[PDB]
RNA sequence: CCCGGCGAGGGGAGUGAAAAAGAACCUGAAACCGUGUACGUACAAGCAGUGGGAGCACGCUUAGGCGUGUGACUGCGUACC
RNA sequence: UGUAACGGGGCUAAACCAUGCACCGAAGCUGCGGCAGCGACGCUUAUGCGUUGUUGGGUAGGGGAGCGUUCUGUAAGCCUGCGAAGGUGUGCUGUGAGGCAUGCUGGAGGUAUCAGAAGUGCGAAUGCUGACAUAAGUAACGAUAAAGCGGGUGAAAAGCCC
């Protein structure tokens, strides 16, 4: 239930090797407004497929 | 001055062919182990693979004196519940004759990364035909 | 073109014009030395000694250095017996250059 | 006269850590562990100063044996000829000759064989 | 050490070392296993041994010509300049003016100077005699030194 | 030119922001901005503010043309931590470490 | 930075008798 | 003056002999945690070192090697009190 | 638990008996150099030895000789803002504890030699105090009465206001 002796910093680092994050690397540019956004998401200012969707 | 040490880059390795027909298993294997390790060369080095490549043919023709032909049993454990398996000389020859020669040499060779490295050079074929003629493997009388 | 000679309790194999680091001798740092104790001489042809120490072979060398060797640390330790000891050593050496090799 | 030991203690600890440099993990970072490694390293060095002589001796003997077998004589027989012929060449040289000057080593065995005969 | 004899924690069951009081020497803020006491370092020296030492030092100074015998050494007025001038002409910088009788004018003149020290025959110590580069005595001072040394 | 930019005593722990730092390390600022913009961590916005400041310092205090800038050196080192006592069961007490970190950003044209 | 003041009584051990 | 939330924090400027003396302030060690460079490491078993030792990367005078770092492989070797 | 009663391979001689000649084999002995202890001789006489021999594993413990730290005298001397102590490297040197020199940092104290005095040397005591790791970005986020949406303020709203 408890450790017999403290692990090594190397063993500590090896465990964290899989915790690294990954960038989306999939930024999409709207056809009309031309802003970067996630694919299948509305832009910050509210354009999707060019045509505005939020009307706000 | 400093004793000479063989440099792995500048090592010339020859190729030899040995026929295992009518040869004692252990006496044959001992010779191959000596050749594989390179102990027969004046530039031998314990930490360098200075040996030569050996091709063994007619492995199924190897013979053992006495009752070893039936009484010799090879045990190997599969690391499971009760996975202890035994096969005598006959079954090993019937299934794959090259295993006995490989096992005999592996035991006689040193254990470790270099020990495995030299064993890489052993090449055992059950039949009398080999596909290494491109290396000019001159026959070795031994 | 090399010779094997016994100088400081151990054979040395030296070629002509080579510097050999052997054990300390009672010679000055700018004084030539005598080695009439030659065990073997090799050339393009093969010559070997029928009797130890050849018959007329000799080695001429000039002493260049009389320094001390690299520091070596001697550590004696007994487990659980409360005994530890340390010591140092720097063996003396005499470096010489072989100027001549007779036959 | 109060005496502080801060300066001396660091000097001693650094001296040990300097000798322990290159070791793995805490053996080169922690004094309590580095001291064991330095002492243990000292024992091995003292032990190996003697093992080195025998390891090289056996290495030379193997080289001489390999040269003798290749040239048609056992190592034991070869040494007899030199002893009978009164040749004081040591193992280190004989191994040195065998690697470099094949012709010279051939001369050695011929007299060795002659001495036996 | 100020504090109390209370045990910080009971003597068993705790996962901590056994402690009796916060005043233990191995504890921070209180301790000192062997605290110093006010004691005198004075050492007894035999009268003959003390006298024998002075004779040896006096003999050595004479041999090394560090001792000079002169007549009366006095200053007309209590001014340091007069003493300084009377020593510069004599080429003395670190001198011990050992006089037969203490004179106020001489005492005041030498009081400011640190390399120059003036004392009576009674007030002499081995340390001062050795420390001072030169010692100049008076005839009366030498005479009284002879008799009390005996 | 170096145009460093540091943000000391950041709220987040040193570890948690290192994951964000590795994402943009060695990459050009242009892709760095959007990556941090669309990364779902506060360390993203925390690092983004520092990166924005670094760009501003480069543009203002030094040569313009921020387009050709790359994050040459991005690293984080843990800073001072605050000790807090938190009650536990059976009357025991433990210490809570409100860890902080310093984020340093270095952007250079070459 | 006060050292733990109240240490609870240890859990009774299994009877090895 | 600039970024930032009329912030925190930082970058310039400025004061000073010095701002890695900026009020978290003399000196600023160790454990501990990072970034960069060189080498080694994904078929190889164990007090992690020591003896031998190839290669590689950096410096030297010489063009032969020595120094520094690393360390494949190999002999021996089961911490301290 | 798995061959598991040659260490393994393997061996019909690589087994056993007898004989013989070789070799391997330790820190044993010898060879070369170096240091120290004790008894001797020829001669130095408070110390060198052309020398003679022998000894030098070691706990409890006894004996002998030393390094280093703080402070006092020597010292109102000596070193020092063209850079002290301390810190961090490197290079030399001693049988060892150590010493010396110098690069960077540092910024104003330091101290030869010979003596004297000790709070005079730490790795352990479930040692004391502070700092920082480990487990680990893991358990948990404190009643299973429950939230959803619009608008507002704001840099930012599942938690604030309507």
């Amino acid at each position: 239930a408890v450790q017999q002796n403290k692990p090594t910093r190397s063993k500590r680092g090896m465990r964290r090797s899989h915790d690294a994050l990954t960038a989306v690397t999939s930024l999409s540019v709207d056809k009309t407004s031309g802003e970067k956004h996630l694919r299948h998401h509305i832009t910050a200012d509210g354009y999707y497929r060019g045509r505005k969707v939020i009307a706000k | 001055m400093k004793t000479f040490t063989a440099k792995p880059e500048t090592v010339k390795r020859d190729w030899y062919v040995v026929d295992a027909t009518g040869k004692t298993l252990g006496r044959l294997a001992t010779e191959l182990a000596r050749r594989l390790r390179g102990k027969h060369k004046a530039e031998y080095t314990p930490h360098v693979d200075t040996g030569d490549y050996i091709i063994v043919l007619n492995a199924d023709k190897v013979a053992v004196t006495g009752n070893k032909r039936t009484d010799k049993v090879y045990y190997h454990h599969t690391g499971h519940i009760g996975g202890i398996k035994q096969a005598t000389f006959e079954e090993m020859i019937a299934r794959r004759p090259e295993r006995v020669i490989e096992i005999a040499v592996k035991g006689m060779l040193p254990k470790g990364p270099l020990g495995r490295a030299m064993f890489r050079k052993l090449k055992v074929y059950a039949g009398n035909e080999h596909n290494h003629a491109a290396q000019q493997p001159q026959v070795l009388d031994i | 073109m090399y010779a094997v000679f016994q100088s400081g309790g151990k054979q040395h194999r030296v070629s002509e014009g080579q510097t050999v680091r052997l054990e300390k001798l009672d010679i000055a740092t700018g004084e030539t030395v005598e080695f009439a104790e030659v065990l073997m001489i090799a050339n393009g042809e093969e010559v070997k000694i029928g009797v130890p120490f050849v018959d007329g072979g000799v080695i001429k060398a000039e002493v260049v250095a009389h320094g001390r060797g690299e520091k070596v640390k001697i550590v004696k330790f007994r487990r659980r017996k409360h005994y530890r000891k340390q010591q140092g050593h720097r063996q003396w050496f005499t470096d010489v250059k072989i100027t001549g090799i007779s036959a | 006269a109060r005496v502080k030991r801060g300066v001396i203690a660091r000097a001693r600890h650094k001296k040990i850590l300097k000798q322990a440099k290159g070791y793995y993990g805490a053996r080169s970072r922690v004094y309590r562990v580095a001291f064991q490694a330095v002492i243990k390293a000292g024992q091995y060095a003292y032990r190996d100063r003697r093992q080195r002589k025998r390891q090289f001796r056996q290495l030379w003997i193997a080289r001489i044996n390999a040269a003798a077998r290749q040239n048609g004589i056992s190592y034991s027989k070869f040494i007899n000829g030199l002893k009978k012929a009164s040749v004081e060449i040591d193992r280190k040289i004989l191994a040195d000759i065998a690697v470099f000057d094949k012709v010279a080593f051939t001369a050695l065995v011929e007299k060795a064989k002659a001495a036996l005969a | 050490v100020t504090g109390s004899g209370k045990k910080p924690w009971r003597q068993k069951g705790t996962g901590r070392a056994r402690s009796g009081s916060i005043k233990s020497p191995i504890w921070r803020s209180g301790g000192v296993t062997f605290a110093a006491r006010p004691q005198d370092h004075s050492q007894k020296v035999n009268k003959k041994m003390y006298r024998g030492a002075l004779k040896s030092i006096l003999s050595e100074l004479v041999r090394q010509d560090r001792l000079i015998v002169v007549e009366k050494f006095s200053v007309e007025a209590p001014k340091t300049k007069l003493l300084a001038q009377k020593l510069k002409d004599m080429a003395l910088e670190d001198v011990l003016i050992i006089t037969g009788e203490l004179d106020e004018n001489l005492f005041l003149a030498a009081r400011n100077l640190h390399k120059v020290d003036v004392r009576d025959a009674t007030g002499i110590d081995p340390v001062s005699l050795i420390a001072f580069d030169k010692v100049v005595m008076t005839a009366d001072a030498v005479k009284q030194v002879e008799e009390m040394l005996a | 030119m170096e145009t460093i930019a540091k943000h000391r005593h950041a709220r987040s722990s040193a570890q948690k922001v290192r994951l964000v730092a590795d994402l943009i390390r060695g990459k050009k600022v242009s892709q760095a901005l959007d990556i941090l913009t669309y990364t779902n961590k506060k360390a993203a916005v925390l690092v983004k503010k520092v990166l924005e400041s670094a760009i501003a310092n480069a543009e203002h205090n030094d040569g313009a043309d921020i387009d050709d800038l790359k994050v040459t050196k991005i690293f984080v080192d843990e800073g001072p931590s605050m000790k807090r006592i938190m009650p536990r069961a059976k009357g025991r007490a433990d210490r809570i470490l409100k860890r902080t970190s310093h984020i340093t950003v270095v952007v250079s044209d070459r | 930075n006060n050292r733990p003041v109240y240490i609870p009584r240890p859990r009774p051990p299994h009877p090895r008798l």
